[PDB]
C-alpha cells in the first residue's frame, strides 16, 4: 500500500527542487554577469576624464 | 555554465555602418559536472530587443564533433609556384588522452568552413552558410555571394600575411574547444574544459552596428539550467571591442 | 522523502554562490590591476617635466 | 592566481618595427591553494582589440613537468677546442624537498628549446615552434627560417659572451618555475610558489609593436577563477619596457 | 575497504573520467559510490 | 553501509603513467544493525564508464 502514494510525493518534491534549481542556477550566472559587468563601467567612469 | 572569458564585438570600424561577429568562451560551472553541446539538442538564442530582432534558436555546428586528421592538412595556401597544407587543429597528450583545440577563432573558422564545404559534397547538408575564399576575382561569377554579409581575417603562411574574405549566409553560431578536451567526436564538454562560442551575423542582423542598446544571448542545454548573457552596448571602440 | 529534495537545493545553492565568487575573484584581480596600472600613471604625470 | 611582478615587454629597440616577448611572474593567491597549470588543461588567451588580434589559446608548454637532470648538462657551447656544459636548472634543498627553478628568461628558453628538440626526436611532438641557435651560418640551409619571427639574447659562458638567435614560428606561451617550487615533475603550482610566464610572438602578432593600444592576456585554469591582465601600452622605451 | 589495481585496468592514471565502486551485502541496500576524478596531484591523492 | 571517511587514491607520481590502488573507509549506516561482509556473499564492483 504505502510503498506506491509516497513514491510518488517523492517524484513530485525531487521535480520541485529542480525547478527551483535551475531558476536560481540562471538567475545567480545573470546577476553576477549584470554585477561584472557594472564593476566595469565603475572602474571606467573613475578613470575617463 | 559559466561565461569564463570577456564577450568580444566585431565590426567594419572606423566606418561602423556594419557587425561582423561576436565572440565568448564557456565552461560547466565550478567543475561538478559535463555539459551536452550538440547543436541538434542545444539552441542558442540571440535577441536586440530595442531593435526587436528576436532569434529563437541560431546554433547549427560545432567543431567538437571533430577529430583533427578530418581538418589537419586538408586546406592549403598557394604561394607562387609553392604550396603549403595548413595545421588548424593543435593536439597534446597528458595521460594516454589526446586534448584538441584551436588557438584562435581564425583557425577554427577555416576548419569549419572546410567541415561545411565536405558535409556539402557528401550531400550531409544542403548549402553551407559560410563561405571562405583568398581569392576575390571569384566573386564575380558567383552572384549569390554579392548580397550576403562579408568580413577578412589574415593569418600568417610561410611568414607572409594572407587574407581571407568570409562570407555569410545568415547569423548562425558554432562552438569549438579551446582546452581541456580530450572527448574529440563527441560534443560534450567535460568538466574542466573551455569552448569556444562564435555567433557570425548574416546580412539581416548585419545592418547597423549596436549602439545604446541591450543585445542578450542565451544558451540552452537538453540537462541542466541555461546560461544568459546581456550587455548594454556602447559605441564600439575599435576592430574588435570588449563588451562584456 | 526530505533526504533528498534539500540534497538537491544544496547543490544548487552551492553553485551559486561558486559562480559569485569566481566572478568576484576575478572582476577584483582585473580592477586592483588597473589601480596598479593607475598609481604608476599619477607618479609620471607628477615627475616628468 | 596573483599577478606577482611586473609585465615585461620586448621590441627590435630603437627601430621599433617588430614584437619580440612579453614576460611576467605568477602565484597562487593569498597563499591559500594550489594551481593546476598542465598546458593540457589550462588556457592563456592573447588578445589586442584596436588591431582584431585575438587569439583563444597559445599556452602549449611548461618546464614545470621537467626535472633538472633532463636538461642539465645536456647542451654545450664550443670555445675554439674547449666544450662546456651548461647548468640551466638551479636547485637548492629544505626539509628533505628539492626545490627547482630558472635564474632568468635566458636560461629557461634554452632548457625549453632542448625539451622541444628532445620530444620531436622521440616523435612526441611534429614540430617545435621554437629553434635556438649561435651559428647563423646554418640558416641558409634552413630556409623555413628566413621567414618566422627572430630575436638573440647574451648569456655569459667561460666569462665569454655567446650570442644565441631564436627563431618563432608562431605565438606562443610556456612556463616555468622562479621560487618555491618542490614539485618538480608535475605541473602543479603550490601555494606560496613564483611561475614565470614567457609569450613569444611569431611573425603574425610580431608584424608591427603594441603602440598607444589596449593589450589583454587572461589565464583560465581548470578549476578556480581566471586571472586576468590589461595594459594601455605606450611607445617602447628600452630593449625591454616595463608595461605594467 | 582497500582495492589493488592489476595489470588490466592499471594501465594508465584516471583523469577527466568518472569512477564508480559499488558494495553490495547479501541483506540491505547497496552502497553506492561515485567521484569525477580531476588530475592527480601527489603520491596519494583525495577523490571524494 | 555509509562512506565514514575520503577516498584516497595511488599513483606513480609524479609520471602518472600508472595506477596502483584505491582506499576508502566504510561504516553501518546511523547505527542501526550490522552487515555481513563475508566475500563469498557481498560483491564489490568497480567500473569507469
Ligand atoms: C616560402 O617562401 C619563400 C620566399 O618568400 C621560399 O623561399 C624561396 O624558395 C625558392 C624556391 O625554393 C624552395 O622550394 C620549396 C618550397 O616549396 C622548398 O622546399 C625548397 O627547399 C626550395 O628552397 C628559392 O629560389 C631558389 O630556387 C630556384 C630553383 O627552384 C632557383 O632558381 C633560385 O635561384 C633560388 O635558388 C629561394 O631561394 C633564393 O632565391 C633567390 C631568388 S628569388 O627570390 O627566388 O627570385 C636567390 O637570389 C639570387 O637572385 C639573384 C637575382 O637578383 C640572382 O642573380 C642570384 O643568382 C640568386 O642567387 C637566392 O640565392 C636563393 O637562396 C627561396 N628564398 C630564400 C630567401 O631562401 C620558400 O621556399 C617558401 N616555403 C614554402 C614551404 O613554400
Ligand atoms: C571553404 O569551403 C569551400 C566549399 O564549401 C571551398 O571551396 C571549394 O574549393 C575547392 C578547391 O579548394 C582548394 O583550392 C583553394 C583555392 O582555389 C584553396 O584555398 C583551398 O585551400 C583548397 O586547396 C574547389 O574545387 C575546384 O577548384 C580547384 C582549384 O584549385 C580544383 O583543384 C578542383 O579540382 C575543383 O575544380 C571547389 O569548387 C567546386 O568543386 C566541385 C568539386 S569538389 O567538391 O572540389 O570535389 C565542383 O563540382 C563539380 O562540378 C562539375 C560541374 O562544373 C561536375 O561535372 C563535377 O561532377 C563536380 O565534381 C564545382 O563545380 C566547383 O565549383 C570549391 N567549392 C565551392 C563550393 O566553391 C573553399 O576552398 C574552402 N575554403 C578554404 C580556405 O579552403
Ligand atoms: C546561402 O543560401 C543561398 C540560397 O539558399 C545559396 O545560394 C546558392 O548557392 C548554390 C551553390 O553555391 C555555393 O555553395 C556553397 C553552399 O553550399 C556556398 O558556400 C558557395 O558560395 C557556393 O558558391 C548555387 O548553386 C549553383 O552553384 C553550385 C556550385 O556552387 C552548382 O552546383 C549549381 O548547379 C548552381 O550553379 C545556387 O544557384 C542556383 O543554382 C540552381 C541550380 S542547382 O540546384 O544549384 O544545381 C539554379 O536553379 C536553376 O534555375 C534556372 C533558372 O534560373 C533553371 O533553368 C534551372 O532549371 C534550375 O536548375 C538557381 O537558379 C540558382 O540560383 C545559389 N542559389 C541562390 C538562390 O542563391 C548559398 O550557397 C548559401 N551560402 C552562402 C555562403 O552564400
Ligand atoms: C584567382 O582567380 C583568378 C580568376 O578567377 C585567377 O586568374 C586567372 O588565371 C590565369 C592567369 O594567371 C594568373 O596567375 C597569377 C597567380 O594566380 C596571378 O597573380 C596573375 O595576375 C594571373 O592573372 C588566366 O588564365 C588564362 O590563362 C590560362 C593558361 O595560362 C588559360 O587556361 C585560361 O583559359 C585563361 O586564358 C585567367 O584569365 C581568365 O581565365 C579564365 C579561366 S580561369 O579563371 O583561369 O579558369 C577565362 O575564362 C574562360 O573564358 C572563356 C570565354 O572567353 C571560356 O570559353 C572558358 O571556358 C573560360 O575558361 C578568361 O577568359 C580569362 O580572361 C585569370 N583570370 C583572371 C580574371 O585574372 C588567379 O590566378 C587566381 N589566383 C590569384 C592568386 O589571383
Ligand atoms: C675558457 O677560455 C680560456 C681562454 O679564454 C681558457 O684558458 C686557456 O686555456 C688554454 C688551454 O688549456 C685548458 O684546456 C682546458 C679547457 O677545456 C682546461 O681544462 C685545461 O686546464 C687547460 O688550461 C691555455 O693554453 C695553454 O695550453 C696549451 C696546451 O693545451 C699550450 O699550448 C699553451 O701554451 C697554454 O699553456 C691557456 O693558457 C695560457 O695560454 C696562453 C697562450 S693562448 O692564449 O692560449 O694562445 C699562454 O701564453 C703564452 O703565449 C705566448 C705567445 O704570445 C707564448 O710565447 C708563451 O710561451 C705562452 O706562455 C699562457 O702562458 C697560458 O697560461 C688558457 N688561458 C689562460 C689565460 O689561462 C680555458 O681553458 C677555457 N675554459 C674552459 C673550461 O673551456
Ligand atoms: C635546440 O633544439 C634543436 C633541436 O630542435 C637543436 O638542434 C640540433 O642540434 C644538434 C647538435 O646540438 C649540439 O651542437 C650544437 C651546435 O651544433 C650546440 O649548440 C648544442 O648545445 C649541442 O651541443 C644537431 O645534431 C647534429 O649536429 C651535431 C653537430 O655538433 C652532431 O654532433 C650530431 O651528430 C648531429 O649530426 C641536430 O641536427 C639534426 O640531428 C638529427 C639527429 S639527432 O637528433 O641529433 O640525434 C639528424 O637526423 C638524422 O638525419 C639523418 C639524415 O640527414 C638520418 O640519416 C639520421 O637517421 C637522423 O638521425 C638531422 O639530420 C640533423 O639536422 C639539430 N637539430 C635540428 C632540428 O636542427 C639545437 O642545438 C638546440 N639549441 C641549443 C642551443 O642547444
Ligand atoms: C614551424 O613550422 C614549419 C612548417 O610547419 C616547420 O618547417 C619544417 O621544418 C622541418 C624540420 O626542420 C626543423 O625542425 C624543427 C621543428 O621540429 C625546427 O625547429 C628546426 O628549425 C628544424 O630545421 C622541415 O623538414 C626538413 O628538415 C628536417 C630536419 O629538420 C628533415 O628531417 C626533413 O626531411 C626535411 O628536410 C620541413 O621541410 C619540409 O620537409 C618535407 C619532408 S619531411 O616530412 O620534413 O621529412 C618536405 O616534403 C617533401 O616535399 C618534396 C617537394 O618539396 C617532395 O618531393 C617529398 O616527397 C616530400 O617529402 C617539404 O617540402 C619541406 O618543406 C619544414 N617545412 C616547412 C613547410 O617549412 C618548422 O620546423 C617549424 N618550426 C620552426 C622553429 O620554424
Ligand atoms: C658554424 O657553421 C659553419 C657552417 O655551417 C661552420 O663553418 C664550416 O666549418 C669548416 C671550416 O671551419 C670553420 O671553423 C671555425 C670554428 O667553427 C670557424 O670560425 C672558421 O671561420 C671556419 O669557417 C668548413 O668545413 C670544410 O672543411 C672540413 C674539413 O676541415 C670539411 O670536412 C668540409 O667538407 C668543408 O670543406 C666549412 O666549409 C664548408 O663546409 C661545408 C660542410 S660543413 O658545413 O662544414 O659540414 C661544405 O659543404 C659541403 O659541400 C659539398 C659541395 O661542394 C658537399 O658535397 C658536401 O656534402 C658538403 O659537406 C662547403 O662546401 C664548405 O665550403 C665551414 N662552412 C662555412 C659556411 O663557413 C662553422 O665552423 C660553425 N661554427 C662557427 C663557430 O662558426
Ligand atoms: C651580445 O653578444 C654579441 C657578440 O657575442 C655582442 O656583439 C659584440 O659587440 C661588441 C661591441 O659592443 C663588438 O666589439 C663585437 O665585435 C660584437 N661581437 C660580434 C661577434 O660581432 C653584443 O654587443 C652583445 N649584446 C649585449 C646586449 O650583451
Amino acid at each position: 500500500l504505502a510503498g506506491l502514494d509516497t513514491a510518488i510525493i517523492l517524484i513530485a518534491f525531487i521535480i520541485t527542487a529542480a525547478v527551483l534549481a535551475y531558476v536560481a542556477v540562471n538567475m545567480g550566472l545573470f546577476v553576477t554577469q549584470k554585477a561584472k559587468t557594472t564593476i566595469n563601467k565603475g572602474e571606467e567612469t573613475a578613470s575617463t576624464a | 555554465l559559466s561565461l569564463s572569458g570577456n564577450v568580444l564585438y566585431a565590426v567594419n570600424y572606423p566606418t561602423n555602418t556594419k557587425s561582423y561577429w561576436m565572440y565568448f568562451t564557456v565552461s560547466p560551472s565550478s567543475g561538478v559536472s559535463s555539459v551536452d553541446l550538440s547543436p541538434s539538442t542545444t539552441a542558442i538564442s540571440f535577441t536586440a530587443a530595442s531593435r526587436g530582432v528576436s532569434l529563437s534558436n541560431i546554433y547549427q555546428f560545432s567543431l567538437l564533433s571533430v577529430l583533427p586528421s578530418q581538418v589537419n592538412n586538408k586546406v592549403q595556401v598557394k604561394l607562387g609556384t609553392s604550396i603549403i597544407n595548413l595545421t588548424l587543429a593543435f593536439s597534446s597528450n597528458s595521460a594516454g588522452q589526446t586534448y584538441v583545440y584551436y588557438s584562435d577563432p581564425n583557425y577554427a573558422l577555416l576548419a569549419l568552413n572546410y567541415t561545411l564545404g565536405q558535409e556539402v559534397k557528401g550531400g550531409q547538408l544542403t548549402s553551407s552558410p559560410l563561405y571562405i575564399i583568398s581569392n576575390t576575382s571569384i566573386v564575380a561569377s558567383k552572384p549569390w555571394l554579392k548580397n550576403d554579409n562579408v568580413f577578412t581575417f589574415n593569418i600568417s603562411v610561410n611568414g607572409t600575411e594572407v587574407e581571407y574574405y568570409a562570407y555569410v549566409n545568415k547569423t548562425f553560431a558554432f562552438t569549438y574547444p579551446v582546452s581541456g578536451f580530450p572527448l574529440a567526436g563527441s560534443d560534450i564538454a567535460p568538466a574542466g574544459s573551455v569552448i569556444g562560442v562564435m555567433i557570425l551575423f548574416g546580412p539581416g542582423e548585419a545592418t547597423n552596428v549596436f549602439q545604446y542598446e541591450t543585445v542578450t544571448i542565451q544558451i540552452t542545454p537538453n540537462i541542466g539550467s541555461p546560461l544568459t548573457i546581456s550587455q548594454y552596448i556602447y559605441q564600439p571602440d575599435g576592430k574588435v571591442t570588449v563588451i562584456g
